[PDB]
């Protein structure tokens, strides 16, 4: 069925948000889809205490940017800057 | 290709 | 190619339906939103303009270009009794 | 055939706008179109941002039916990194 | 591809 | 009107 959108703030540590990525133009994770999607989540990590994130997720929009057709490197740095706090807009399957 | 952040 | 301004004032919703999207698409190789239905009687239906076929490339201020299908549906639900649509006509 | 480009600010984008509600850079069009693009800058240093392109649609906001200044308001009201989605002539 | 009233 | 950005 149809997914649906929450938003998820994150505080960054040291380690970072403490999640993993795929996908990305040139780099589908997903048949017919360059989304950027959750694969990993680090047991204690930002994303873990916070509780919301899972994997399978879809990262549509991080702080206003959106994420929807780059490239994996784009979101990598995209998600690599930030300041502490980050703003995660997410479809849930 | 799995990336950490 | 032609871009129409289009006001609902809604009823009871906006009387219409939506497919495509990012990963949905409705055309081929065109993650655009488009309308597929009109129900008789509703605000759009009313109002006259919107037409099977439109693409709905803005909604109030937000952009319905490169979203996911589910994003839109939130942009379009999240609405007032009022909304100002840019669409596209085939 | 839509691009989203991201760009990271180098002091603003880069680039200059034509068009708009009351400024047709083309005819028929209320578009926003580039116009040039900035030795050095944001846009430029990305490289795939070319003269011509139209921009529908900023970070959220759209930019079809706008005026050529809500166009520049939405443009400058920018954090240091900025989405935007082209569509190549 | 889904459809869905709005 | 031409305006930088």
């Amino acid at each position: 069925p149809l997914g649906s959108l929450m938003n998820i703030v994150l505080h960054k540590e040291d380690k970072g948000l403490g999640f993993s990525i795929a996908g990305g133009v040139g780099n589908q994770h997903i048949i017919n889809d360059n989304g950027i999607f959750v694969t990993k989540i680090i047991e204690g990590g930002a994303a873990f205490q916070d509780g919301r994130l899972e994997v399978g997720d879809r990262i549509t929009k991080v702080n206003t940017l959106s994420l929807e057709n780059v490239t994996h490197e784009e979101a990598v740095a995209i998600l690599k800057e930030t300041a502490d706090v980050v703003s995660l807009v997410v479809v849930k399957p | 290709p799995e990336t950490s952040v």
